[PDB]
């Protein structure tokens, strides 16, 4: 086995970076690409959707969630199939499902239908990273590779600035009706067909043919490699001299036998250690990275919800008498007012309430109203007339003779207004999304130089210092300063963790070992987002603690590690 | 389907106080108005109250108030209509329905279910 | 000048002194006041008060050099004039009766000054029958209307050649064109009585009654309002003056539609949203008075003087609090000051002096409260500053500082008040 790793490290170490090795990081970036725009496309959609389809809170989070329950179960599928059908052909399988799924989700309707749809795009989804980057890692050499699978992280993030700017530019005009948010979806489902188009022009690396005993394959991809680089870099005269490479339902059930047995020997008395520092390494990673990430644009939203509560102005004892209104009113307190034979005609309302009021012989006509309410009114020889005004809009009250007519049809469920302010939500991402450049540049440039183990220890310790300084901003201005700051000085934690990863298994299963353990990531991913969202307003010591411990966690568990860099991949 | 049954009926002497109780066997009894009709001989069945989804709100229909009190219990899973200084006028046959929509209704076709009933003699 | 031609245009000029209403015009004209007609606190001394009976009247006989400069003379009538706010019952009932205020009849061609529910008339007639009218009509919003409790000055030119122009408070409200009518042969006597008027509760207070023998023009109606109203002694909502151990709720001029509260004994005070009253079918708004604390001015050491030394207390649950400025407390941006109520901090200096003055705007019944230290330094005009003091809503705090000095000349300044004391000619509806 080493021997052939030794000869297979000389191959492509001549032809040395060139043509061919460019070519497969861009096309392998789009489907990066597709995976970062995949990750936030419901979430800009939850504000505009929840109207049409009727998305109760309990919707909105199990929407939330099924992504990355879709990523999960998708990691660890392909990754697992990955190690013996091929990396080439099980990433078109999975984007193409990904892109059919994705634009499917688009023209649909029903709640339950779009859960399932984006499960399944989740599911297509989920094994872009380890296919990507198993499967670059096998055109490079040990010189470089680190910097040169670090460099592959950017696309991510450029998938994310790139879903940003399309829901920016085509959620907020709302008066197009099929609203504007599918067409989101339809444009952000682009990526992933533009991967799947740039993809079938690679081919198969010859790392997995030698493995499965097929080296004519191995030989012919070695020699595309080859004339591509020489054909780049001028050198027609040079001939690929290197001879031939060191040899070494039912098929169903023989597909699943062979992925049990590859992941079965992930845990054998050679990787059982490796294997459960990094099931360690990436869940506590994980948990608190998303805890975080999640928690910052709640604890936003919520000190922007005080700040409404504080700028509330309250008018108490008018008294009206024989007075028409059709004027907007939002933000107000109406408490303890007479309104005696008053038309009200073509009123909107936005968080009005109105306490101890007493209405006579008034009419209502086509209001609309949201977190209106009516504590503790009476309504005597009064007519609602093609209204928003449910039975839960009056709590306390009583009606004596009065009528509802004309009611006005629609989602029952408040809270469900076409425009949310969901502005702040898509700046709030951009910024955050922008914060890893800096780290993407210096773990890049610092990976092979400092070392994985040496760097991803440092960033982890040093994220988990700086969520200390989570109290230190209690303003909505700190709050993005800190999420920049935890975003982009924890970014080299997770490159270092890719390439770390990728270096430490086996070529026959390290597709397999690295999609369980992204598989690992998105579970706590998901346990992380549902602790952390409990915690906002109640304190802000308890998400401290937390993702302290937990990054400690990590960090002691990771310089245990063994140490990658400069050993030849086998 | 809540089944919805009716009681405490009967003969009343008049200028009285009398209850009537509508127990619900249905674990799903909170996300229905609960609406008292009544049918005197030779009308209609008229809406007589309702009350919401939570015990907080009454709706009262026109010439009620005053006489009739209608409340709910969640704990005990129950309504209630209180009536008092009966006259000759209110002998009829009470009914307990339930709707499941989010406004009031006096429409006795916007009622989703029905009680048996109960008589009511002054 | 303008004074001149205005003294040597007078032919009749009532003035109260010693309890006694006479002609100080020049000319002698017998005045008779029968014993029910009251006297009232006015704009510069008393006035006649007309309760709706048999006994309140004052009739004035013009002199024989005079009698007849009605006829076919321009002339003028100017008077200071103050109504009750009409009640949203009275204005149902009697919102269409016409009861008379003053009047020269003869015993008739003449001419008449009226009420009809919220509106002002006055009305000419000659021998021959025809009639001319002016009825203007109130403004829907009573806090800023003229026939309501507040005095305002009356002044209407007749000129027999071109027209006949109403003028309140120096302004132009009305005019009618007095063209081809016959002679006003007005009788010799002036009758100021509440006459034709079915309410009990009706009464009206006029002071300075004057009538000049030509058609005034603005400069000098302008002159002759302003010659009244002269910074000597304070004013409150409706015109009285001032006074101290006297109760009066303090309504910023700026924002005329909030009151001032307190939220705790010993802490700051802030504008909240007044109650309010409106009503279409019969078209009057206004915001309802008599809501929030209650101020009271005493001497530092009966008539409040522009530039005296008060201090000024806030009753409250039957306990006076002064008002003031803790030394070196908070306040917003380090120079708006923020005043607190019923101070009482041990091993801690309070400033509690002010001083009541008159700076700004003579024509409206506003004042201003400088606030001194204990060196005689002003810590500044006491004004309301936007803030949010703790985690309490934002709001607008009293403050005294010195930045409204700067800006004494602007069209609207935060730093006026009203002081308004509770009257009987207002009650809420
Ligand atoms: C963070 C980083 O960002 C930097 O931070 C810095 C610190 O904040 C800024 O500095 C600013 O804040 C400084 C504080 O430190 C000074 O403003 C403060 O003035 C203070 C004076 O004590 C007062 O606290 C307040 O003034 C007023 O006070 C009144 C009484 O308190 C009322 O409260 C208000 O008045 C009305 C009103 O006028 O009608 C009432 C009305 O009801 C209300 N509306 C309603 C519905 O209620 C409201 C509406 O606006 C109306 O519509 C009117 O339009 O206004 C208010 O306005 C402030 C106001 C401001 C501007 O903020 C500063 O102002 C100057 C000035 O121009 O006078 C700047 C000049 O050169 C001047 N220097 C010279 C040589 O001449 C200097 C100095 O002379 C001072 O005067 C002291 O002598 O002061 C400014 O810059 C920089 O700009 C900025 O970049
Ligand atoms: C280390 C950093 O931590 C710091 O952080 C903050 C700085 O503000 C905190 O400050 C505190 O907060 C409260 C907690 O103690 C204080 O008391 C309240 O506490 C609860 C809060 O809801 C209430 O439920 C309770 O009912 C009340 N308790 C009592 C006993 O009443 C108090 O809150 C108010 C308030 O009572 O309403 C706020 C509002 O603004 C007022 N106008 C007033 C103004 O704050 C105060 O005047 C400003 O301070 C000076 C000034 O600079 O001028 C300084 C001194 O001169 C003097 N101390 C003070 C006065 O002279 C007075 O003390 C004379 O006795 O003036 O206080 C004060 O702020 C903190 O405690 C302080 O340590
Ligand atoms: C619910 O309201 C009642 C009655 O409201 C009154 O009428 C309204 C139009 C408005 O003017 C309210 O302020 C009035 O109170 C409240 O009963 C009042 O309770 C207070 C305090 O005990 C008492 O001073 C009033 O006289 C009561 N008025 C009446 C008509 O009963 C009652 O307290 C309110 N309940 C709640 C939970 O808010
Ligand atoms: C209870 O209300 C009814 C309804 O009056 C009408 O209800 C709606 C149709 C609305 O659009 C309004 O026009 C009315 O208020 C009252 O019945 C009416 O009573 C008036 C009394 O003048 C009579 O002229 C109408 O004909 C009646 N209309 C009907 C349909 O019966 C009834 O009087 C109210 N009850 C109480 C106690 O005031
Ligand atoms: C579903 C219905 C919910 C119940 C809604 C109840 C809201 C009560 C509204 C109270 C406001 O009442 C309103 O206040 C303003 C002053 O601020 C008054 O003043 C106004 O009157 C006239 C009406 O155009 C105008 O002169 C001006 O607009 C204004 O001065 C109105 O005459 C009064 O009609
Ligand atoms: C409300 O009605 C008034 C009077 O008809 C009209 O001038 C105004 O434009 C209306 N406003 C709205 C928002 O309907």
């Amino acid at each position: 086995r080493e021997e052939l790793a030794q000869q297979y490290e000389a191959i492509l170490r001549e032809c040395g970076h060139g043509r061919f090795q460019w070519t497969l990081y861009f096309v392998l970036g789009l489907a990066l690409m597709a995976d970062g725009v995949e990750v936030f496309v419901v979430g800009f959609v939850l504000p505009s959707a929840e109207k049409d389809m009727c998305l109760s809170d309990s919707n909105k989070g199990m929407l939330g969630l099924i992504v990355y329950l879709g990523m999960m179960v998708g990691a660890f599928l392909w990754g697992g199939l990955a190690d013996r059908l091929g990396r080439r052909q099980c990433l078109l399988i999975s984007l193409s499902v990904n892109s059919v799924f994705a634009f499917f989700s688009s023209f649909v309707q029903g709640y339950g239908t779009f859960l399932f749809c984006r499960l399944l795009s989740g599911v297509g989804i989920g094994g872009s990273i380890p296919i990507v980057f198993s499967y670059f890692s096998e055109f490079l050499a040990q010189e470089k590779r680190g910097e040169h699978l670090s460099w592959l992280c950017m696309f991510w993030m450029i998938g994310g600035v790139y879903a940003a700017a399309m829901a920016w530019a085509i959620i907020p005009h709302y008066g197009w009706s099929f609203h504007s948010w599918r067409v989101f979806v339809l444009v952000c489902a682009f990526p992933s067909v533009f991967a799947i188009g740039a993809l079938t022009t690679q081919p198969e690396s010859p790392r997995f043919f030698l493995e499965n005993g097929k080296h004519d394959e191995a030989w012919m991809v070695l020699k595309q490699v080859h004339d591509t680089n020489m054909r780049a870099k001028g050198h027609p005269e040079r001939v690929f001299s290197v001879t031939h490479i060191k040899t070494i339902g039912v098929r169903a059930l023989s597909l699943g036998g062979q992925v049990w047995g590859n992941f079965l020997s992930c845990f054998g008395p050679e990787y059982r250690r490796i294997t459960l520092m990094m099931m360690g390494v990436w869940f506590t990673m994980s948990f608190s990275y998303y805890g975080l990430t999640v928690w910052f644009p709640d604890m936003i939203r919520h000190l922007q919800a005080v700040d409404y509560a504080a700028r509330t102005k309250v008018f108490p004892g008018e008294r009206v008498e024989h007075v028409t209104f059709n004027f907007t009113l939002e933000n107000q307190i109406h408490r303890g007012g007479q309104y005696f034979n008053d038309k009200f005609i073509g009123l909107r309302l936005k968080s009005v309430s109105f306490e101890d009021s007493l209405f006579e012989e008034c009419y209502f006509e086509d209001v609309t109203s949201s977190n209106t309410f009516f504590r503790n009114c009476t309504f005597i020889n009064t007519v609602f007339y093609n209204t928003d005004l449910f039975e839960y809009k009056f709590v306390n009250s009583r009606l004596v003779n009065s009528t509802f007519l004309h009611n006005k049809e629609g989602c029952p469920l408040d809270v469900t207004g076409t425009g949310e302010g969901a502005y702040m939500v898509y700046f709030v991402s951009f910024l955050g999304t922008l914060a890893v450049l800096p780290g993407n540049i210096v773990s890049a440039l610092l990976m092979d130089k400092i070392g994985r183990l040496r760097m991803l220890a440092g960033s982890s310790v040093m994220s988990c210092v700086s969520c200390f300084f989570l109290s230190f901003g209690n303003s909505e201005s700190a709050m993005i300063a800190l999420l920049c700051l935890f975003g982009g000085v924890s970014i080299a934690s997770w490159n270092a963790l890719d390439v770390l990863t990728v270096e430490l298994y086996p070529s026959d299963k390290r597709t397999t070992a690295f999609g369980f353990l992204n598989a690992l990531c998105k579970l706590a991913a998901v346990l992380g987002i549902s602790i952390f969202t409990s915690f906002v307003g109640i304190t802000k010591a308890a998400p401290i603690l937390f993702a302290s411990a937990a990054l400690a966690l990590g960090s002691s568990l990771a310089l245990k590690l063994p140490e990658t860099r400069g050993q030849v991949l086998q | 389907q809540v089944q919805l049954v009716e009681s405490g009926g009967g003969l009343v002497q008049a200028g009285g106080s009398l209850r009537l109780s509508c127990a619900a066997s249905g674990r799903t009894f909170s996300r229905f108005i609960m609406g008292w009709f009544r049918q005197a001989p030779g009308k209609e069945r008229e809406f007589v109250a309702a009350v919401g989804k939570s015990g907080d709100t009454t709706y009262y229909a026109d010439s009620m108030s005053g006489r009739f009190a209608i409340s709910r219990d969640n704990a005990k899973n129950t309504v209630y209509l209180q009536m008092i200084s009966l006259k000759p006028e209110d002998t009829a046959v009470y009914y307990c329905a339930a709707d499941s929509s989010y406004f009031y209704h006096t429409h006795e076709s916007e009622y989703d279910y029905w009680g048996q009933g109960t008589q009511v003699t002054v | 000048d303008i004074d001149v031609i205005l003294k040597k245009s007078t032919i009749l000029n009532l003035d109260i002194n010693n309890d006694i209403i006479s002609d100080i015009s020049g000319f002698n004209s017998s005045v008779i006041t029968y014993p029910d007609a009251q006297l009232v606190p006015g704009i510069n001394g008393k006035a006649i008060h007309l309760v709706n009976n048999e006994s309140s009247e004052v009739i004035v006989h013009k002199a024989m050099d005079i009698e007849y400069n009605d006829m076919f003379n321009n002339f003028t009538v100017s008077f200071w004039l103050r109504v009750p706010k009409v009640s949203a019952s009275h204005l149902e009932q009697y919102g269409t009766n016409e009861y008379s205020i003053i009047s020269s009849m003869k015993k008739g061609s003449g001419w008449s000054v009226s009420l009809k529910g919220n509106n002002l008339i006055w009305t000419l007639k000659d021998s021959a029958g025809e009639v001319r009218q002016i009825t203007f009509r109130d403004l829907p919003d009573k806090f800023n209307a003229y026939l309501a409790n507040k005095w305002v000055f009356i002044t209407i030119t007749n000129d027999r050649l071109s027209s006949a122009n109403l003028y309140i408070n120096g302004v132009l409200m009305g005019s009618a064109e007095i063209t081809g009518l016959g002679a006003i042969r007005e009788d010799n006597n002036i009758t100021l009585k509440l006459d034709r008027c079915n309410n009990n509760n009706q009464y009206v207070s006029i002071d300075k009654f004057r009538i000049f023998c030509k058609a005034l023009n603005p400069k000098e109606i302008e002159k002759l309002y302003t010659s009244y109203l002269s910074i000597t002694f304070l004013r409150d909502f409706w015109g009285n003056p001032l006074r101290y151990d006297t109760e009066y709720y303090l309504i910023p001029v700026a924002s005329s539609s909030k009151d001032v509260q307190l939220k705790n004994i010993t802490d700051y005070m802030y504008l909240t949203n007044a109650p309010s009253y409106t009503n279409g079918k019969l078209n009057i708004y206004y915001r309802r008075l008599y809501n929030g604390l209650k101020f009271i001015i005493k001497r530092y050491t009966s008539f409040v003087k522009s530039g005296d030394f008060i201090k000024l207390y806030v009753s409250y649950n039957n306990n006076e609090h002064i008002v003031g400025y803790p030394k070196d407390g908070n306040a917003f941006n380090n120079l708006d000051r923020i005043l607190r109520v019923g101070y009482n901090a041990p091993g801690i200096p309070l400033y509690k002096k002010m001083e009541a003055v008159k700076l700004r705007d003579l024509k409206t019944y506003s004042v201003q409260l400088k606030l001194y230290d204990d060196k005689n330094a002003s810590l500044g005009l006491v004004g309301t500053h936007n803030g949010q003091i703790g985690n309490d809503p934002n709001r607008d705090i009293l403050i005294a500082s010195n930045w409204y000095f700067n800006h004494l000349k602007d069209k609207i300044l935060g730093c006026d008040w009203y002081f308004v004391p509770t009257d009987e000619g207002w009650t809420n509806d």
